[PDB]
């Protein structure tokens, strides 16, 4: 696949990581794709990539940094995206990492 | 006993007897604070595309 | 998760608020108002007849 078009659906606060990502992988054969993303600024949600062939393979991604930039390693390449991780509502909770 | 209390009512209120109704008036607004539930909004990827 | 407003308090108005936060979907709502009788702190005086 190529064309690493990341559709970061929500840039959360946030909590346990969760948040929106979707690599629009221009691929001919979906399957097991490399998921774990090359940037420690926001913690990734999932580990492998269910690759929709030519599809927006969705993914979780959680970063608490309000000026977020998510640079993933979507198996056949990197993937660039940046969304504002808009801060959440509550104050104290189970966990988060980003 | 001339013109009515609600009947000569200004402020557009519906005036009326013992539970002394002056209601639906043309007076005032409605302030409100709505503690919205989690279930009121849909999901983040829960929406249609 | 807690918005606030103030609508036209005459009966005969649809209030509505399309408030959603991040990740919660767009929370449309439509409130209405019905009657609101005035009835102040009244104290009766004389019980006049013939």
């Amino acid at each position: 696949v190529t064309d690493l078009s990341c559709q970061v659906v929500v840039c959360t606060h946030s909590s346990d990581f969760g948040g929106v990502a979707t690599l629009s992988y221009k691929t001919d054969k979906p399957g097991k794709c490399a998921v774990h993303s090359h940037s420690n600024v926001a913690t990734l949600q999932e580990a492998t990539v269910d690759v929709k062939e030519d599809g927006k393979v969705t993914v979780h991604f959680s970063t608490a940094s309000a000026s977020p930039a998510f640079k993933v390693s979507v198996c056949d390449a990197k993937t660039t995206c940046t969304a504002a991780c808009e801060p959440p509502k509550d104050h104290i909770v189970p966990y988060g990492a980003s | 006993k001339g013109s009515s209390l609600n009947t000569k009512a200004p402020f557009g209120c519906k005036i009326k007897t013992n539970p002394v109704r002056a209601m639906d008036c043309a007076v005032g607004s409605i302030p409100v604070s709505m503690d919205i539930p989690d279930s009121a909004f849909t999901r983040v990827v829960d929406a249609p595309a | 998760y807690e918005h606030t407003a103030t609508i036209p308090n005459v009966v005969g108005f649809p209030y509505k608020a399309h408030i959603e936060r991040n990740g919660f979907s767009p929370m449309t709502l439509q409130l209405e108002v019905v009657e609101t009788s005035w009835e102040p702190t009244l104290n009766l005086e004389y019980i006049t007849c013939e």
